[PDB]
């Protein structure tokens, strides 16, 4: 959708042209490759919605 | 509005239809193609008359 | 999703 952003120690996604933050997901995001390669690049947990219904 | 150089150039490669992945994980081919490209066109503009 | 249902 658009950027990463921090407001000190969460992490969210936001669109870039007006500030409204949202819990990072498997949908709002996509994989690509091992984290090595990136230059800059941060760790934090990536919200999964499927997990947590389907091991209710 | 600020914003990093790296990250700038990964939206305008969202822009041309590039997945911006493909910046980030070839930042420095990248970077090493526009500063070749930059460095001609100071052996252009000191060569060439017309 | 469907090798996940086998959960
Ligand atoms: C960053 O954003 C988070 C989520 O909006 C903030 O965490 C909340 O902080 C308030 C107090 O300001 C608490 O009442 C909530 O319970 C917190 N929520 C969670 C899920 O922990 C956080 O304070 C913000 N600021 C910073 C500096 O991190
Ligand atoms: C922004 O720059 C900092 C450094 O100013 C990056 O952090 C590391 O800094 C040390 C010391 O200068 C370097 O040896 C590391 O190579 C840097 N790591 C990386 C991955 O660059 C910081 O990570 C940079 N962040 C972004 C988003 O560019
Ligand atoms: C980000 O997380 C990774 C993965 O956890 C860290 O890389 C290594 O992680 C393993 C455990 O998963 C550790 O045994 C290694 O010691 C870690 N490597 C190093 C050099 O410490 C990575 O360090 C984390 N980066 C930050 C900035 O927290
Ligand atoms: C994509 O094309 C670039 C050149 O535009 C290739 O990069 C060069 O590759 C050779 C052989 O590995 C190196 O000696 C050069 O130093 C590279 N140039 C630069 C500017 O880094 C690249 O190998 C090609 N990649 C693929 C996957 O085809």
């Amino acid at each position: 959708e658009g950027v990463f952003v921090s407001n000190g120690t969460h992490w969210f996604v936001t669109q870039r042209n007006f500030y409204e933050p949202q819990i990072i997901t498997t949908h709002n995001t996509f994989v690509s490759g091992n984290c090595d390669v990136v230059i800059g690049i941060v760790n934090n947990t990536v919200y999964d919605p499927l997990q947590p219904e389907l091991d209710s | 509005l600020q914003i990093p150089f790296a990250m700038q150039m990964a939206y305008r490669f969202n822009g041309i239809g590039v997945t911006q992945n493909v910046l980030y994980e070839n930042q420095k081919l990248i970077a090493n193609q526009f500063n070749s490209a930059i460095g001609k066109i100071q052996d252009s503009l000191s060569s060439t008359a017309s």
